RNA sequence: AUUUGGACAAACUUGGUCAUUUAGAGGAACUAAAAGAAGGUUUCCGUAGGUGAACCUGCGGAAGGAUCAUUAAA
């Protein structure tokens, strides 16, 4: 009696995406974003944007028929950093307040075996 | 305005729980020139 | 940015009207998985109902963890892959298509002071399923060691490596794809390069690391009717 | 409590507590009141920057759009018909 | 600088216009009309 | 008003949102090469204006 | 001549912004619309069509079903909360 | 309460000179003649901008600080020479500036390059102007073909004008000092203006100067650039990229400098690979 | 068969026109393929009449003054023009233009009716072309005729066309493109008359005064600018909008403009002195659509929300109180 | 297609004649004018460039540049 989704979360430094579809994942069911939820570009990568994203997939989860949601948080990933951030980890705490059940919570940032070269130059970037 | 460059004794939490709730140490100073005062004369 | 502060695009102007909810047109189908596996229930998916629903069902693929399909934690870190072949009655029929591990597991294994050894083998099952093995393993320190690290010279790696690849080209070949996967549950495989390597050099934390399948033989519905162990209406009226 | 300077703009309240609007003042006792009033105040950094531009006349200020205008915020302007008629 | 005077002297038959051709900058890229009152006024 | 690991190359930091993006931006600066002083004399500047706020 | 002042009469959307089906009373008088999360209840009398109430729960949560008494005496509706 | 309007284009948020023999030295080396209107860029407090109302017709100061426009106001009210003096306020280089015939100028060094062409470009364009600018820049001005600094902007500017050093200004003339050194330098806008346009000079210039210590030949064998051409040779029959390649190579070939470098060529060699280019039928821009 | 039908809401309206032989009626190019046409409220409508004959979104749409022709742009590459019938007091498809690769954008029909019904028919497309299609005579087979030949076709900008506004003598045509600039066509051989080319982003509208040679463009540049059309330059330009303007139009015959932005502001503003006199605030969205009738005595603005704004002039009677 | 003559008649040029706004410079009236601080920037080497250059940038290298916390295991 427990229909399970997959939780897709994509922390960016200045986004997050919360994406929920099927165990297959070909499936979509409901795609939001913390720019969705916000009047501000700057506030868009917040943990406040991303708890509203959250909250909206949930109650769209729920009328769809998914009870539970696996869930595989990621970050950039590739030549950028490889740690999901703050609007990431408020997300999976507005999914587990929603009321749906986690199951499995995995990191699957892409992380390169060898990667080409970063954007910033020879004297680094990110002031 | 001088910054503090040592650990902080207080915990984290502590510096957010003492935000829940001109100076004494300036009035402390004060009662005890007061003292000093009184006495010399 | 959705607020009124935000400039206008161009592709703002003409936009479709949601007049249609696309789960009113889904329909939901249960996936099985092969008879190897404890749990044979993984779920379901949702598809766009026939106008067909089959075509868009076959190929697809949903990984899982093991410990779901075995029912112990002891498999929480590898995930089985399952491609939908075939479909009947609103049952997905699937069957093996990789395992890979966690990434958490991964980054807990690899520690300082010790030898990463990892081999890889291209190699066909019986069945002609065409498979590459990724096997990793690490050096130890013995019981009275005093060292602090436990590398192994670059012969002892090579010689490892020849180990098992020598045992994981043997077992592939000598088992079909079905038997291949229960020998991955029991992790024997594993032990049977810890024994193998044993004198060459003490190992630790010696595992499949992941399973890749390149290709296929021709799809025969017989052969998957076994692995999962025909059906007349009712008449409408 | 101490009277003081008139809530409204069209009044005048002075000190003595007797309050006056404009409306009904003749025309010759505005007139005193206006003189009363220079009387007071006769006895009685960017800002400086900008009232020493407003004052000399040869200042012109150029906008972002290039167009040119005086301090006050006007844009900055012989003929023989003109001057022989 | 007698030279210059020449080549630059011939040039001018060879002139034209340039606003169709492309800037080397782009290398980096890789009734009457007022009737209606007509009516109104009679 | 954060917390810090830094676990030889990799930095943790501990704190709102708001403030440990003040905190990456001096590590940064660090990172790029600015001197302590430097960067010392800047925290002065942000801790004022905290506790005004 | 100048036309500068303006006087603006509002016509608002009734029924929109959710998937609550809308619901109609058995005489056919009384209609009740969601329009995200407040509600439009309306008399369909010909000739004197009104908006007779607007509910609005102001809690933001959208109205996910919405029922009207077949007599049309009660309403009945249920929020996302 | 002009508050309103200029706060509105100015939002009242330098190295300034203390070295009179530098102020000084330009002034006479201006060479002002008595029936002469100047145009004066960076008046500062005022120093030089007295020297040049003395022996100048009129003066007309342009500012971009209205604190410093404020100062210079204050230092000639009440004088024989306060009708003499227009200071216009605001960024000057997008306004259309009056008749002039001599630029004394300090100018910001951001605004240096588009200065330069401005004056050139000027409709009866001044006879001589002194501006400093930094070493380095002005050593690009001053570079002659086969130097080392010689560059796209050392050919266009040496095209309409002629630039001449006059003297070397240090940072410790400056307080506080600046960590670039400075220099004042003559430029003599060339009357008549050579019969040359602007955008095909600046157009063959552009493409040989990618790399100027490479080939001219390697310079169109860029694909853009082929590119660029081949639509300027089409537009120029509507009043073929494999003609064009034959065509580059022929213009090369004959004036014999495909094998030479843009950075040891002159003016001479620049205009014969122009004309050649025409003949032709490829026109720049 | 369906007796009467209650709109809930009319999505995002694109543009509207005031129809029908009393005027009563508003037309809307909503996101959907359906024209509707509602009444206009006294001064709660439910009611609408939804014509079905497009296949996609409608664009754009234009009518003719006497109400009695409606043009409509559709996003499957077809115009419409649906002619009023008396009988059944409902519009009806008169023909179809189907000769065009790519989107219709926008449409315009003639402002001078002498032959009784509208004889050509303007269109414009993402294909970046300009057909001049001819009307047919009415016919009493009262069958759809289906034109596939334009009187000429004119290839004009190089981004997607946005608006298309016709003069009051029906001797010029000007086009709208998001390349930044406004071509003026004559209308009867399509030859390029000038190009306007001063904003700094795309134009969202164009429109014609109806009396006096001006013609007046909104851009994305959040302003706008009035053109001479004996010079072909920028008389005024009216800035004070915080966001793009998307409608522009002359009320007052020359003496006034009205302007609708993407911040949900309407502004009227003054053409010879170019100041502001007024701001109204009744939308909390962007505004696709602004129509006005009786010379701006009376004005409809359509939020994206779907809000109708009905503005009446007051003026008058404020002065007198 | 094309021609003659007869009315209708758009649109153009012109001097007038009417009505409406409107630019500088004068002349001469009336009314109004109740305020009162500080605050961005490691030092270089080789090489290659620079047209919003009081300095910028690409590539490889150096310290002649300020090491806290956890950490053997069980
Ligand atoms: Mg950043
Ligand atoms: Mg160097
Ligand atoms: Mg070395």
């Amino acid at each position: 009696s427990q229909v399970f989704g997959v939780a897709r979360i994509y922390a960016s430094f200045n986004d997050t995406f919360v994406h929920v579809t099927d165990l297959s994942g070909k499936e979509t069911i409901a795609r939001v974003t913390g720019g969705m939820k916000v009047k501000a570009d700057r506030d868009e990568s917040s943990p406040y944007a991303a708890m509203l994203a959250a909250q909206d997939v949930a109650a769209k989860c729920k009328e769809v028929g998914i009870t539970a949601v696996h869930v595989k948080i990621r970050a950039t990933g590739g030549t950028r950093t490889k740690t999901p951030g703050p609007g990431g980890q408020a997300a999976l705490r507005a999914l587990a307040r929603s009321g749906l059940r986690i199951g499995r919570i995995e990191d699957v940032t892409p992380v390169p075996s060898d990667s080409t070269r970063k954007k910033g130059g020879r004297r680094g970037r990110r002031l | 305005f001088e910054l503090s460059d040592v650990k902080s004794s207080k915990s984290l939490a502590e510096i957010y729980e003492d935000d829940y709730t001109l100076s004494e140490e300036l009035q402390k100073a004060h009662s005890e020139i007061s003292e000093l005062y009184a006495n010399l004369v | 940015a959705v607020g009124k502060n935000k400039r206008l695009s161009k592709g703002k102007k003409g936009q479709k009207k949601r007049v249609v909810d696309p789960f009113t047109r889904k329909e939901w189908f249960d996936i099985k998985a092969p008879s190897t596996f404890e749990n044979r229930n993984v779920g379901k998916t949702l598809v766009n109902k026939s106008t067909s629903a089959s075509d868009a069902l076959k190929g697809r693929v949903v990984e899982v963890c093991l410990a779901d399909l075995q029912g112990s934690e002891d498999h929480s870190f590898r995930k089985i892959k399952l491609r939908v072949d075939e479909v009947q009655g609103k049952n997905l029929l699937t069957n093996f298509h990789g395992m890979d591990f966690t990434t958490d597991k991964l980054r807990s294994m690899v520690r300082k002071w010790q030898t990463l050894i990892e081999a890889n083998v291209t190699v066909k099952t019986s069945d002609d399923y065409v498979l590459r093995i990724f096997a990793i393993a690490f050096t130890r320190k013995q019981a009275n060691q005093v060292k602090r690290h436990s590398y192994a010279q670059s012969s002892h790696i090579r010689a490892i490596r020849k180990v098992i690849s020598e045992i994981l080209t043997k077992e592939v070949q000598g088992s079909t794809l079905a038997q291949l996967t229960s020998k991955l549950i029991p992790e024997v495989i594993n032990k049977e390069i810890e024994n193998a390597t044993k004198d060459i050099f003490p190992l630790q934390n010696i595992h499949v690391r992941k399973v890749k399948l390149l290709k296929q033989p021709k799809f025969d519905v017989g052969a998957l009717m076994a692995l999962h162990g025909e059906e007349k209406g009712k008449k409408v009226t | 409590y101490n009277v003081g300077k008139a809530e409204k703009d069209g009044e005048i309240r002075l000190k003595n507590g007797v309050a006056m609007s404009k409306e009904e003042l003749t025309r010759e006792d505005k007139n005193r009141l206006r003189r009363a009033l220079k009387r007071k105040r006769s006895k009685a950094k960017r800002n400086d920057v900008v009232d020493t531009l407003s004052k000399a006349k040869n200042i012109t200020v150029i906008n972002q759009k290039g167009e040119k205008k005086d301090v006050s915020g006007k844009t900055k302007k012989p003929d023989s018909t003109n001057i022989k008629l | 600088r007698e030279e210059r005077k020449t080549i630059i002297g011939k040039l001018q038959d060879y002139k034209i216009d340039t606003s169709l051709l492309t800037s080397s900058k782009r290398l980096g890229e890789g009734k009457k009309y007022n009737w209606r009152q007509r009516v109104e006024m009679e | 008003r954060t917390r810090i690991v830094l676990a030889d190359s990799k930095i943790h930091i501990l704190g709102g949102f708001t403030h440990i993006r003040m905190a990456r931006e001096s590590v940064v600066s660090l990172i790029l090469g600015s001197p302590p002083g430097k960067v010392y004399g800047n925290l002065r500047t942000v801790a004022s204006r905290l506790k005004e706020r | 001549d100048l036309k500068t002042s303006y006087k603006g009469i509002s016509l608002n959307p009734i029924y929109a912004g959710s998937s609550a089906v809308a619901t109609v009373s058995e005489n056919g008088k009384i209609l009740a619309t969601p329009v995200l999360d407040e509600i439009n209840i309306i008399d369909l009398t010909p000739g004197s069509r009104k908006i007779l109430h607007k509910i609005s729960n102001e809690d933001e949560q959208e109205i996910t079903a919405l029922k009207l008494t077949p007599d049309g005496q009660y309403l009945t509706y249920v929020s996302q909360a | 309460s002009a508050e309103k309007h200029l706060s509105s284009v100015f939002k009242f948020n330098q190295h300034i000179l203390k070295n009179p023999l530098v102020a000084q030295g330009i002034v006479d080396k201006a060479q002002i003649r008595p029936s002469d209107v100047v145009l004066e860029v960076g008046p500062g407090t005022g120093n030089l901008t007295v020297r040049i109302l003395e022996q100048a017709k009129n003066v007309v100061a342009v500012e971009m600080d209205p604190r410093m426009a404020a100062e210079l106001t204050k230092r000639v009210r009440g004088t024989p020479v306060e009708k003499k003096l227009e200071i216009m306020l605001g960024d000057f280089m997008k306004t259309e500036l009056p008749y002039f015939d001599i630029c004394i100028s300090n100018t910001p060094y951001q605004i240096s390059s588009p200065l330069v062409f401005k004056l050139i470009n000027q409709p009866r364009p001044p006879r001589v102007s002194i501006l400093m600018f930094q070493r380095e820049f002005a050593l690009r001005l001053l570079a002659r073909p086969g130097d080392s600094l010689y560059c796209r902007l050392s050919a266009n500017v040496q095209m309409w004008a002629n630039v001449t050093h006059i003297m070397k200004v240090g940072k410790n003339n400056f307080r506080p000092p600046p960590q670039v050194e400075s220099s004042v330098v003559r430029l003599e806008i060339k009357n008549p203006r050579p019969q040359v346009d602007y955008n095909e000079w600046d157009g063959l210039l552009r493409i040989v100067f990618v790399r100027k210590n490479r080939t001219i030949s390697a310079g169109f064998k860029s694909t853009t650039v082929m590119d660029i051409l081949e639509k300027n040779y089409k537009t120029f029959l509507a009043m073929m990229h494999d003609v064009v390649k034959e065509k580059i190579d022929t213009v090369l070939k004959e004036t014999d400098l495909g094998d030479k470098r843009a950075g040891k060529c002159d003016q001479n060699d620049f205009l014969r690979l122009l004309y050649a280019f025409h003949q032709v039928g490829i026109h720049f821009s | 068969q369906v007796t009467s039908s209650i709109a809930g809401n009319h999505g995002i309206i694109a543009d509207m026109r005031y129809v029908g032989p009393e005027l009563n009626k508003l037309a809307l190019a909503t996101n959907s393929p359906s024209l509707r046409i509602i009444p206009v409220p006294d001064l709660l409508p439910l009611d609408v009449e939804i014509y079905e004959g497009h296949e996609d979104l409608l664009n754009s749409l234009d009518a003719t003054e006497d109400g009695l022709w409606i043009a409509t742009a559709s996003k499957d590459n077809t115009a419409i023009v649906w002619r009023y019938n008396e009988n059944s007091c409902k519009f009806d498809i008169y023909a179809k233009y189907i000769g065009h690769s790519a989107a219709v954008t926008a449409v315009g029909l003639p402002n001078i009716v002498s032959k009784g019904y509208p004889e050509f028919l303007l269109t414009a497309s993402n294909d970046l072309t300009i057909k001049k299609w001819i009307i047919p005579k009415p016919t009493a087979s009262m069958d759809v005729q289906i034109i596939k030949v334009s009187e000429y076709t004119r290839h004009a900008h190089e981004k997607d066309i946005n608006a298309l506004s016709v003069s009051p003598n029906d001797s010029i045509f000007a086009t709208a493109s998001y390349d930044k600039t406004c071509k003026i066509w004559n209308l009867e051989n399509g030859e390029l008359e000038a190009t306007l080319a001063n904003h700094k982003r795309g134009l969202w509208d164009v429109s014609f005064c109806q009396y006096d040679k001006l013609l007046a463009t909104s851009s994305g540049d959040k302003t706008v600018k009035i053109w001479s059309l004996d010079t072909f330059s920028v008389m005024k330009t009216l800035e004070g909008h915080t966001n793009a303007v998307q409608r522009c139009s002359f009320i007052n015959k020359q003496k006034q403009l009205i302007s609708c932005g993407a911040d949900g502001l309407i502004k009227i503003w003054d053409c010879s002195s170019g100041e502001c006199l007024k701001t109204l605030d009744g939308h909390n969205n962007r505004l696709w659509a602004l129509s006005t009738m009786n010379d701006g005595d009376m004005i409809v603005s359509a939020d994206a929300d779907g809000v109708f704004q009905f503005w009446k002039d007051c003026t008058e009677q404020e002065i007198e109180e």
